[PDB]
């Protein structure tokens, strides 16, 4: 019998994992404060890693990599890419970004590169993001961008906006590619076979950045500010099968060749970079974690990384399959119970 | 030397005490004449915990035998090891106590208690470093129950910084001598609540059920019941009698709240006379925690373990002992309160008891023990609501108020257990 | 990565390597007070016990 | 030359002391009878080993040590042990009734009766010192004597020897070899009362020593003897600089200077390598790079924790055996390019290195194999606060119910001291986080 605890009731992914574990009859759920557990589904904030692996006779496993926040925070992610030799400041798959502190700070470097673009006639549109979310500004002038950051009061990043995105037809609209990646206790990198494209239903309008219903593709912005929400695809969610068929009929290519090779390369690069800092190979407890990578594709079929989510959700149609995959490769691999794999192992 | 002074009072106390000294005298190699004839110096390592060394290298138990009638002690003096006891330590009257707590505590017992304290003081004075006292008695009678608890009160007054430990046999209607046992037991439990540090609760119905259901004894006798008790007493005193471990450190780790110091003892194996089959460490561990091996007739699954002490005896794998002990509490962690980390402690002893290659003794401080005090309380109230049989006690100077108070004290003890079974 | 303050002897040597530059105890009486205070609380508890046993 | 006096308190302190002084004798060529043929100066001398050993006119080298336990059973083993000749009766102090795993009993009830006697026996050793550096105090956190009496002695030592330095070797409690349920209480009570009186303290988690013995020595169920021999090797490599010629950590003051920039954060993490089983016939001798790389593996630390998720304030590398500076810097270079070694901003990123050419000595018949080179790393990293977090959590679980508190109040302690000690540990935990996290 295996025992586990649940410390994040807001997790939709691991609420299903808990249901699957109980449904096997060989796992028993305990109280959130009982220390005699094999598996912890820890909380998102201040997970007590220091108290794991000190229970005699218990192999303990947790569903988060201590230190992976460096990759899953927009500010620290930029710092990681700019300061890591593996991911040089000149890596071609990450947009030019700068960390701007409202009140170590790159506000001056951003202005310098802005003036280089302002001097020439090259596109000089930038976007400002932060950790609040749920606070985004797309402007052509640096003054307006830096002013909004000082008024918010949080660490932000100024990143070059993709003025030339790939547009799905019919619609002439932007989109986003979420990829789910699972890293097990052995630091194997598994890319979920199924991705999801979060598409905008409004036609991409380059003239007006004020109307962020076509520029921002977040599901929340579409289901509240989009008149054409759900017109082209159910819930503005296009899956790989359709997107692949589209790329063939329109651009005479496959999803694997034009995009998926860059995605796997990016995933491998980011995760291999931090492996020495977060690996639990010789550690007294073990970790695995599910990540959400967000990619943008431009009109030249070039993939760009925009964000990495450490506590991501899943697509409704894919919850069952993915969560079962988590139990198979991440949990049952350490705690065996009594091949058409849904994952692609990114070797390294 | 951390000497322990042993006291056995009344019929039950002296019969189980006699068996206890017969059992551990064999383990330490002492014969019925007090002469040592063992083969391992491990037998004499801490022999001074229970035995004094007399002239000629004789070993005399540090035991005081007390009773208000001579009958049971005469049979002890004529028993197997009756001669190893110092004759001066037989203190007895002639009137008896008539299964009457008042007679033991207030009248007949009061007249004799000073004589007993004289012997206790003589045994204590010749102790290099007295740990405390160990009392064997029943709670259903008059002498062990009433005079036993009077002795404990007088001993605490004269030795307030010493540990007081009792083996207390709880009455049961299934193994009953008189209808007044619930009265005597209820009056005693309050004395124990206030004046002992550790009390092993031995329920006579549990002992009966074990002799009948498990040992396949169609007609259990008191002798059969006492076989289980002596085997249990040997187990719970192993850590005191062999290198490893004193009464205060036991209390410190077993008693998180002063009043909740009533332990459920258990023993394994207990086999019907199949007695040659070897027992693996997993089997010992499962049986030791099994309700059928408990001596308090309480269902552990009806409460939670505040603390647990375990003792494994014999040549076995300590690695496998730790593994199985971790397995028990890792698989049933809901029955161990989470607000006392690592509340299960295990000891090992290479010397196995006579007749067994391996044995396991269990000491649990469980909140399920409240079921025992609740049984007594119900039986008490059923008679007290009609004042039945009270005249035996008012005739000795007691009044009804003292029974009402004993009743309330018992129900408070039950409530105190209930607050931690949910906390 | 500079080695500084190298000191050598017959038993061994020691040195320092820099990879990067940087960016009232209680008195004897006060202790006796605490010890004696704890003993008084200890004598008060025993006197109460003995008084309770006297009742 | 300046003398150091070692004090061993409680069972853990005493038994660890016996293992260390056994090892010291083997290292310095001192036979069990106290004779030292290599010492050509008879009856005196100011050599490095005289920091720990005085000398009689007959040529006996007597440890500058005091053993103190509230019960006699453990110290009586020293009186009859192999090195009984080494010590004289005045050095061994035993009580009658131990602290029953109760801090209050060791600190107040029982400690009050014996503290004056211990201090007087210490004064005797101090009176034969031309210049005393300070004291080395060995004790457990969890025991009643090791916790309660040690904190009392540390307070009085500060009064009588205000200028002298005090270092600790502390045994952190692990349930796999634990002896009491209330050890979290005693640990936090004694840390709170000893914090201001200790200049530098080396914590050793029995859990780590236990697993190192099972993993590297192939011991299924390690005993105290196994644990103490390994601990004494680590203590030996920490104190070698005081007992041999050298220029690094030559006096107790230098430990504080090199390892403790902020006084409250004075708990350096010790990491040791290699630990090789003596039952292994064939063994490939490890290199300078390999043993140095092993100093950054949590599996070799005296306290399990992850320094990758903290920050360093200082780092010392203490080598014993065939090691030359060239190999050390070569190994450090490559390790810095593969390890997460983050120093606080207000500290230089570097390593103080000490090399003693004499390889580690192993007790004949012990479990540790002879090796050509070994290293002990002393790094002051915030990651060691994980041990405080673990300990404070167990404390919070019990004290929220007041479990076992009556045992301490019954000995004269007030319930308020529980909360005061916990509040001090709370401030300690936040100091580490303020130093190591962004
Ligand atoms: C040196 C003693 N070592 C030791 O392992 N034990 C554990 C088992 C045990 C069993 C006994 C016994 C004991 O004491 C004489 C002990 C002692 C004692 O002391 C610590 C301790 C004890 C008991 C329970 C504990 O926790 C619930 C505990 O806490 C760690 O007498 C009656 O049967
Ligand atoms: N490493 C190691 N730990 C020990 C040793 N002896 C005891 N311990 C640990 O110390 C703690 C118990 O404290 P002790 O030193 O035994 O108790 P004490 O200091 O003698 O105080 P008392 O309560 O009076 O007996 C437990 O956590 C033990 O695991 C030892 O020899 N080596
Ligand atoms: N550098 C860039 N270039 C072009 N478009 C960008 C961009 N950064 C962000 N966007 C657009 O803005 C949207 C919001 O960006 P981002 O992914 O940072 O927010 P978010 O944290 O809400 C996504 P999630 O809900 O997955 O965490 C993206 O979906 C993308 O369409
Ligand atoms: N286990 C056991 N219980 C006994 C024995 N003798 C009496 N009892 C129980 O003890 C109670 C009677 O008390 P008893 O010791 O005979 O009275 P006392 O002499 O006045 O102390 C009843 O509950 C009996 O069941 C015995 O030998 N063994
Ligand atoms: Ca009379
Ligand atoms: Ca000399
Ligand atoms: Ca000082
Ligand atoms: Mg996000
Ligand atoms: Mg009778
Ligand atoms: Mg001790």
């Amino acid at each position: 019998m295996y025992t586990f605890v649940v410390r994040d009731e807001n997790s939709s992914v691991y609420a299903e994992v808990s249901r699957l574990l109980l449904a096997t009859g060989q796992w028993k759920r305990l109280r959130k404060d009982n220390p005699r557990f094999n598996l912890m589904l820890g909380e998102r904030n201040r997970l007590p890693f220091g108290r794991l692996g000190h229970e005699p006779g218990l192999v303990q496993l947790v569903n988060y990599y201590r230190g992976a926040d460096k990759l899953c925070r927009k500010a620290s992610l930029v710092k990681l890419i700019k300061t890591s030799p593996e991911l040089s400041e000149s890596c071609t798959w990450f947009p030019e970004s700068y960390v701007i502190y409202p009140t170590t700070d790159e506000r001056e470097v951003f202005l310098a590169a802005y003036n280089r673009r302002r001097e020439g006639r090259e596109g000089n549109v930038w976007i400002a993001k932060s950790s609040a979310g749920a606070g985004i500004l797309i402007s052509s002038e640096a003054s307006e961008l830096l002013d909004f950051i000082d008024e918010q009061g949080q660490v932000h990043v100024i990143q070059k906006y993709l003025e030339k995105p790939l547009l799905l037809e019919p619609g002439h609209r932007k989109f986003d590619i979420r990829s789910w990646v699972l890293v097990d206790h052995l630091y194997n990198i598994y890319l979920y076979r199924e991705g999801v494209l979060r598409t905008s239903s409004e036609p991409y309008n380059s003239a007006n950045f004020q109307d962020k219903t076509c520029h921002l593709t977040n599901h929340c912005i579409q289901k509240e500010y989009s008149k054409n929400y759900g017109r082209y695809e159910e819930g503005n969610e296009m899956f790989f099968e359709e997107f692949n068929q589209y790329l063939m009929d329109a651009l005479n290519t496959t999803l694997e060749n034009s995009i998926l090779l860059q995605i796997k390369h990016i995933i491998r690069s980011c995760l291999m970079c931090i492996e020495p800092a977060i690996s639990t190979k010789h550690l007294h407890y073990q970790s695995f974690q599910l990540f959400g990578f967000d990619f943008m594709v431009d009109e030249e079929l070039k993939v760009w990384l925009i964000e990495v989510n450490g506590a991501p959700a899943c697509a409704q149609k894919l919850y069952a399959e993915l969560c079962q995959g988590i139990v198979d490769v991440a949990i049952s691999s350490v705690f065996p119970l009594a091949p058409t794999s849904i994952f692609i192992k990114l070797h390294h | 030397m951390r000497e322990i002074v042993h006291i056995q009072a009344g019929q039950c106390g002296n019969q189980i005490g006699a068996k206890f000294w017969e059992v551990i005298s064999d383990e330490h190699g002492i014969d019925p004449t007090g002469s040592y004839h063992g083969d391992s110096d491990l037998q004499l390592e801490r022999i001074n915990v229970y035995y004094n060394e007399a002239t000629g290298n004789k070993y005399v138990p540090r035991a005081i035998l007390v009773d208000l009638e001579p009958g049971t002690m005469d049979s002890v003096r004529s028993g197997p090891f009756g001669q190893i006891f110092r004759p001066d330590n037989f203190v007895f009257g002639q009137s008896g106590a008539g299964n009457n707590w008042a007679k033991g505590h207030y009248t007949e017992g009061a007249e004799l208690v000073d004589s007993v304290l004289d012997v206790v003081r003589k045994e204590s004075e010749s102790c290099d470093c007295l740990q405390g006292f160990q009392l064997t008695h029943s709670l259903g009678g008059g002498t062990g129950s009433g005079m036993g608890t009077l002795l404990i009160s007088k001993i605490r007054e004269e030795y307030p910084d010493r540990i007081m430990n009792t083996f207390s046999v709880m009455p049961s209607p299934k193994v009953s001598d008189t209808v007044v046992e619930p009265y005597n037991a209820t009056l005693s439990v309050h004395q124990l609540v206030e004046n002992t540090d550790e009390t092993y609760c031995i329920d006579n119905e549990a002992l009966y059920d074990i002799c009948f259901r498990t040992l396949k004894l169609t007609t259990p006798t008191y002798g059969d019941l006492n076989h289980l008790v002596s085997a249990t007493m040997s187990g719970v005193t192993t850590c005191l009698r062999f290198p490893g471990a004193d009464l205060r450190k036991l209390a410190v780790n077993m008693v998180p709240f002063p009043r909740l110091h009533f332990f459920m003892p258990g023993f394994a194996p207990l086999t019907s006379r199949q007695q040659y089959r070897a027992l693996t460490v997993p089997e010992l561990t499962q049986q030791m925690f099994d309700s059928k091996n408990m001596m308090a007739a309480c269902d552990p699954r009806h409460g939670r373990y505040l603390t647990v002490a375990a003792i494994f005896r014999g040549r076995m794998s300590m690695k496998e002992v730790d593994e199985q002990m971790l397995n028990v509490q890792n698989k049933n962690s809901s029955y161990f309160v989470e607000w006392i980390p690592n509340n299960v402690k295990t000891a090992v002893c290479d010397i196995p008891p006579r007749g067994l290659k391996m044995s396991a003794t269990f000491i649990g401080n469980s909140t399920a023990i409240q079921e025992l005090f609740k049984r007594i309380s119900e039986q008490f109230t059923a008679m007290f609501r009609r004042k039945a049989f009270l005249h035996w006690y008012t005739g000795e100077g007691m009044d009804e108020m003292e029974f009402t108070e004993a009743e309330s004290n018992m129900n408070d003890l039950v409530s105190e257990y209930q607050q931690y079974q949910d906390a | 990565m500079e080695v500084i303050e190298l000191n050598k002897c017959t038993s061994g040597q020691s040195f320092e390597v820099i990879l990067k530059p940087p960016s009232r105890d209680p008195s004897l009486e006060e202790i006796q007070k605490k010890l004696e205070a704890a003993e008084e609380r200890r004598k008060y508890q025993e006197a109460e016990l003995l008084k309770h046993l006297a009742e | 030359m300046r003398e150091c006096i070692s004090i061993h308190v409680g069972q853990a302190g005493v038994q660890i002391g016996n293992a260390c002084w056994e090892l010291y004798c083997l290292e310095h060529g001192i036979q069990p009878d106290g004779q030292m043929p290599s010492d050509k100066t008879i009856g005196g001398g100011d050599d490095s080993f005289n920091t720990f050993f005085s000398e009689t006119g007959a040529g006996k080298h007597v440890p500058r040590a005091v053993f103190v336990d509230l019960e006699p059973t453990v110290i009586d083993e020293v009186r009859t042990g192999t090195y009984r000749q080494l010590f004289h009766p005045e050095q061994l102090i035993t009580g009658k009734e131990d602290a029953a795993n109760n801090y209050a009993r060791g600190h107040y009830t029982i400690g009050k009766e014996i503290i004056d006697l211990v201090l007087d026996r210490i004064r005797k050793l101090a009176d034969q010192c031309t210049g005393l550096q300070g004291f080395l105090v060995f004790h457990s956190f969890g025991g009643g004597t090791g916790s309660g009496f040690t904190s009392l002695l540390m307070e009085r030592l500060s009064v009588d020897y205000g200028k002298k330095s005090k270092l600790e070797f502390s045994i952190y409690p692990a349930p796999q070899v634990s002896t009491a349920v209330v050890e979290p209480y005693n640990s936090i009570l004694t840390t709170h009362t000893t914090l201001e009186h200790s200049d530098c303290a080396f914590m050793v988690d029995n859990e780590a020593i236990y697993d190192i013995c099972r993993r590297n020595l192939d011991i299924e169920r390690p005993t105290y003897t196994n644990l103490n021999r390994l601990i004494s090797q680590i203590v030996s490599s920490i104190t070698a600089s005081l007992r041999f010629d050298g220029a690094l950590n030559v006096d107790l003051t230098e430990f504080q200077t090199n390892l403790v920039p902020y006084p409250r954060i004075h708990f350096p993490l010790a990491t040791y390598a290699p630990v090789i089983s003596a039952e292994k016939a064939y063994h490939e001798q490890l290199s300078v790079a390999e043993i140095t790389n092993a100093c950054f593996e949590p599996a070799n630390q005296m306290v399990k924790c992850d320094p990758r998720h903290g920050k360093y304030m200082a780092c010392c590398l203490l080598y014993r055996g065939d090691v030359v500076p060239k190999d050390v810097n070569a190994a450090i270079a490559t390790i810095k390019t593969k390890r997460s070694i983050q120093f606080v901003d207000w500290c230089p990123t570097g390593f103080k290195v000490g090399i003693n050419y004499q390889p580690p000595t192993v007790v004949p018949g012990g479990d540790l194999a002879k090796v050509q080179r070994a290293v002990c790393m002393l790094s002051n990293t915030t990651a060691i606060a994980e041990a405080w977090a673990r300990l404070d959590h167990k404390f919070d679980l019990m004290y929220a119910k007041r479990a076992f508190v009556h045992w301490y109040v019954g000995e004269g302690m007030e319930e308020g001291e529980f909360s005061e000690a916990r509040e001090d540990m709370a401030a300690l935990e936040k100091d580490y986080e303020e130093v190591g996290v962004d």
